[PDB]
């Protein structure tokens, strides 16, 4: 079928289609994979049908090595329709055990993110995709997150408020499954997000949440100076009363504490005040 | 209680609306039902201690009301062929970001409950701005300040049934339908529809001013209200049935004996 | 001194309950804004 | 004493202004939120 042109005097497609499907779950590691992906080329080279099964079955390949032809396939694909997003949120159920599913879908899908926009052309709406992220991230496995985390700091290089709350959430729960599946490498991609955050911070326009998150994740794995920051932030309030907050912060930060310049500098704050 | 009913219009007279004033009023005096829903606002944190400031409250509320209603008509995820506890549930699930896609999604068990809320809300308050501040920040300090205690309320029912009666509870143990009581209607559901609405904010009283176990007195005054049909049967299906189909004749001698009952175990 | 202590904490009270009532009608607002967005993908889904 | 009246008059000012400002934002966000609901019934306008 190779020797296909783009004519279609025929029907059947849909048919032969679903063939390529059933067999694409078991063919040859290097060449029958780039057969069966050859053919599956050219049939955007036509109109086509319901092809849900061309999300299922076009996102199990990422992982091996052939992100060129798979990124092709799907930038090319993601002409005369848009609906690709929704069935791939649709793909957030009875999931939860699909590392490898879940891993391409969301890492394609990192096209709509500001990292690599081949497409430029679609309604944005990343707003309504995030929340999905979110739904997926429901079990915890150390790939998948790690994507997301690549894609979500690509994406926030660069408004929309609920963006942020959303993604807050979404960080939020990533410091939730830290403290279980250890790696060691989240937590610097973590860590340097926070850190990232605090620089885009100038222009951010977001919320508060982000400090409190430290004392979430006060575990001295953030940096000190995220500590300096963050300490500066939390006493601005604290101004005529609200003596509890201070004397709170003064146990989680001169008890409750280890590197002695941090507790010099609680203490020069309440000396201050 | 007319003179407790004057106590209570001295105490809403200051412009500084105490709350522990109410709350001791509350634990100690159930209230009058047409003054019930107002304290309630202000026990439930939906008023501040000052009423002249609640005027802008409520217009922060008709609309925060009004957006919600005109959103999910916009989405069409409410229809207006719809209850008022289950036309409540599309704002709840949107304002806790967790509205589902499908209107005709399958329910959890929390819906359940909040929608079992709601009708008996609806009953125990006219207003329907005034019900929906109400079963939220209920439903509220149910899942955020009482479930402390609410995973292990039937342990603490057999503990306080029993130095109180243990004939009821020994059957139980025999019958083997202790492990399988589901108190969830009467302590998760805090009775909404099996007593009568009209007559169990009593209790409300004392539990929207916080009496979270006090749930389990009254569990224990329907053990003792209702021995015999309990005691006149043995298996799971016939006792939790019974707990069920429950007749509706004297919720009010449940709730005044279980007053006095959470006098004795608690104070 | 005291008693303007006291007078100080209370409207300090009184205006915190009365901005976080408003601040009420902002968190809604900006999760009707969420729902729209969503559904308005959604639909985008839909249109063709 | 003075100090403090002072200070008491300051601080209701500044109560004042913190709540515009959230007002004003809520009244933003429901510019968006408004225009975002007609661009829902111009996509409707299809069917």
């Amino acid at each position: 079928l190779d020797e296909y042109i783009a004519r279609m005097v025929q029907m059947i497609c849909l048919l032969c289609v679903r063939t390529a499907s059933s067999v694409d779950i078991e063919v040859s590691l290097q060449v029958l994979d780039a057969v069966v992906c050859y053919n599956c080329l050219p049939a955007e080279s036509l109109p086509l049908f319901i092809v849900t099964l061309c999300r299922t079955i076009n996102v199990k390949e990422l992982c091996e090595p052939c992100w060129k032809l798979m990124r092709n396939l799907l930038g090319t694909h993601l002409g005369h329709s848009a609906i690709y997003n929704m069935c791939h949120l649709m793909e957030d159920r009875a999931y939860m055990e699909d590392a490898p599913l879940l891993r391409g879908a969301v890492f394609f899908v990192g096209m709509a993110l500001w990292g690599a926009h081949r497409l430029y052309s679609l309604r944005n709406s990343p707003t309504s995709v995030l929340p999905s992220f979110y739904q997926a991230m429901a079990c915890p496995n150390e790939v998948v997150s790690y994507e997301i985390v690549l894609s979500i700091t690509r994406l926030i290089k660069k408004w929309d408020i609920l963006l942020n709350i959303i993604e807050r959430l979404l960080q939020q729960l990533q410091t939730l499954d830290s403290p279980e599946l250890r790696t060691i490498v989240h937590d610097l991609l973590t860590t340097v997000e926070e850190l990232c955050d605090q620089n885009e911070f100038h222009g951010s326009q977001e919320r508060y949440f982000e400090l409190v998150e430290r004392c979430a994740d006060q575990r001295p794995e953030s940096s000190l100076l995220n500590l300096i920051s963050y300490r500066a932030q939390s006493i601005h309030p604290a101004k005529d009363g609200w003596i509890q907050n201070l004397q709170a912060l003064m146990e989680r930060f001169f008890r409750s504490e280890s590197r002695g310049a941090v507790r010099i500098k609680v203490l020069d704050v309440l000396s201050f005040v | 209680g007319v003179e407790e009913k004057k106590s209570l219009e001295i105490l809403l007279k200051d412009d500084r609306l105490d709350t522990e004033k109410l709350c001791t009023f509350s634990q100690r005096f159930p209230l009058p039902s047409m003054y019930r829903a107002l304290v309630w606002k202000v026990l439930l944190g939906i008023l501040p201690p000052h009423h002249e400031s609640h005027a802008k409250v409520m217009m922060y509320r008709k609309e925060q009301y009004l957006d919600v209603l005109h959103a999910l008509k916009v989405v069409r995820f409410v229809s207006d062929a719809t209850p008022q506890a289950e036309v409540y549930l599309r704002m709840y699930q949107l304002e806790s970001g967790k509205l589902p896609r499908s209107p005709s999604f399958p329910l959890e068990p929390d819906d359940e409950v909040f929608l079992a809320i709601a009708k008996a809300m609806e009953e125990m308050v006219e207003d329907s701005v005034d019900c929906y501040w109400i079963t939220r920040r209920f439903v509220n300090q149910l899942n955020t300040k009482y479930r402390d205690s609410l995973p292990q309320l039937p342990k603490a029912f057999e503990q306080y049934l029993n130095l109180e009666d243990g004939r009821l509870l020994t059957h139980l143990r025999m019958c083997s339908a202790a492990p399988k009581l589901p108190y969830d209607l009467w302590f998760k559901r805090c009775f909404a529809g099996c007593l009568p609405e009209s007559s169990l904010q009593r209790v409300w009283d004392k539990v929207v001013s916080g009496s979270c176990k006090i749930l389990v007195f009254v569990a224990v005054e329907i053990l003792l209200t209702f021995k015999i049909k309990v005691m006149a049967l043995n298996s799971a299906e016939k006792i939790t049935k019974f707990l069920e189909n429950i007749p509706q004749d004297s919720s009010d001698a449940i709730v005044s004996k279980a007053i006095d009952l959470w006098h004795k175990h608690c104070g | 001194l005291l008693e303007q202590k006291k007078y100080l904490e209370d409207v300090k009270l009184q205006a915190r309950g009365q901005l976080q009532a408003a601040e009420s009608r902002y968190e809604a607002q900006k999760r009707i804004t969420q729902v729209f967005e969503l559904e308005i993908l959604d639909l985008y889904g839909r249109l063709e």
